[PDB]
């Protein structure tokens, strides 16, 4: 039978993803926010450029 | 007695990430940017209209220069296109016409093609010769070819419909290392823009986030309700988006092991197709099959325009590498690329 070798994989897969370092979500959500206003200006899509820059004119 | 105590465990542990994903989360995406200013309506216009393709298109992928992109169709052909002047640079004849999936290396000198044929074939365009041919047909996978990426010129990641994803050696065509742990067919992979990761969607409603060199899953998401169908890295490498069938695109969170933002609105019932990230991450472009290509805001979860011109399932989508435009391709065997004006 295979199937404790799938259990035991899997548990340890589980032990594995178990420890994990987790940082607070607002860290996080607050890196997410500065990567999206440094690059804001850079974004073309964000802040069209003029119709004299865009290639697809 | 003894594989009993073993999946006890298990859901003992499942609960035990569980409740330590709920401590870490203190607050969510959308009250923390709240007071952010809204994008407001973004207009995009169908500035090309790259047609040619004779059967409906699967896959495209952006070249590196931001200017070629590949697009693969169930026509068997695989079309190189100038997007600046709709210029079709190749016309490469598949061997199977039932492709699902196709990239573009990062130097431009290889494509890669993949479906139900089971083989991740590899097209060389710079020949002393000078047309193109395949160089190395990659053979091990069991299930449909769903996805592929090329982390360099000799190292390429595709995930199949066999549960499994791979990352493959070009030269000696075997696979240096095999993912394993899915539970449903792999649909879709993104590569980080480290690259020294990667996730992959699939049908089992769960996302893994791999390592390349380690060769098995770090951390696994969960929160979807049906199969997901595309997945893209935000551009920072520490988020990602996954698109699925039940209307709704997530926004995943690396470090936070958990979901951030849900993009779900009460009109839309049709899944997602395909999804991707604008330059700077603000803007998630989604792909529908109400023939329509949404343009979420990634930090409002605010429809902020809508790509409607397209007539038929947009199955696949692509932002350039600067960001420039945005290309969508369809059931309808047309790709359009898409840009803002001021």
């Amino acid at each position: 039978t295979a199937s404790i070798a799938q259990a035991r994989k899997l548990v340890e897969q589980l032990k594995m993803e178990a420890n994990i370092d987790r940082i607070k979500v607002s860290k996080a959500a607050a890196d997410l926010m500065a990567y999206c206003e440094a690059h804001a200006k850079e974004d073309p899509l964000l802040t069209p450029v003029p119709a004299s820059e865009n290639p697809f004119r | 007695s003894e594989l009993d105590q073993l999946r006890q465990e298990a859901e003992q542990l499942k609960n035990q990430i569980r409740d330590a994903r709920k401590a870490c989360a203190d607050a969510t995406l959308s009250q923390i940017t709240n007071n952010i200013d809204p994008v407001g309506r973004i207009q995009m216009r169908t500035r090309r209209t790259l047609r040619g393709h004779l059967a409906k298109i699967y896959a495209m992928h952006w070249g590196t220069d931001s200017r070629l992109l590949v697009s693969a169709s169930q026509d068997g052909k695989l079309i190189i296109w100038d997007s600046y002047t709709t210029n079709k640079v190749h016309a490469i004849p598949l061997r199977s016409s039932w492709v699902m999936t196709c990239a573009y290396a990062p130097s431009g000198n290889y494509v890669a093609c993949g479906g139900l044929d089971n083989i991740c074939s590899i097209y060389n365009l710079k020949t002393r010769e000078g047309n193109v041919r395949v160089s190395r047909e990659l053979a091990g996978h069991t299930g449909y070819l769903s996805c592929c990426r090329f982390l360099d010129d000799n190292q390429i990641v595709t995930s199949s419909g066999d549960t499994t994803c791979a990352l493959w050696d070009i030269e000696t065509g075997q696979q240096t290392t095999t993912f394993t742990g899915h539970t449903g067919d792999v649909m879709s992979l993104s590569l980080a823009p480290d690259t020294r990761l990667f996730v992959s969607g699939a049908c089992d409603a769960s996302a893994k986030l791999w390592d390349v060199r380690e060769g098995m899953c770090r951390q696994t998401f969960t929160g979807h309700e049906s199969d997901i169908n595309a997945i893209c890295f935000f551009p920072n490498g520490n988020a990602f988006a996954t698109g699925s069938d039940d209307a709704t695109c997530r926004l995943f969170d690396l470090r936070a092991d958990q979901e951030l933002m849900t993009y779900s609105h009460d009109n839309i019932i049709c899944g997602i197709t395909s999804v991707s990230f604008s330059k700077s991450g603000r803007l998630l472009l989604a792909g529908y099959d109400d023939f329509n290509c949404n343009v979420w805001d990634a930090l409002k979860a605010d429809r902020a325009g809508v790509l409607a011109g397209h007539d038929n399932r947009v199955s696949c989508l692509g932002v350039t590498d600067d960001g420039m435009a945005v290309a969508t391709g369809s059931w309808d065997s047309f790709l359009k690329i898409w840009n803002g004006s001021s």
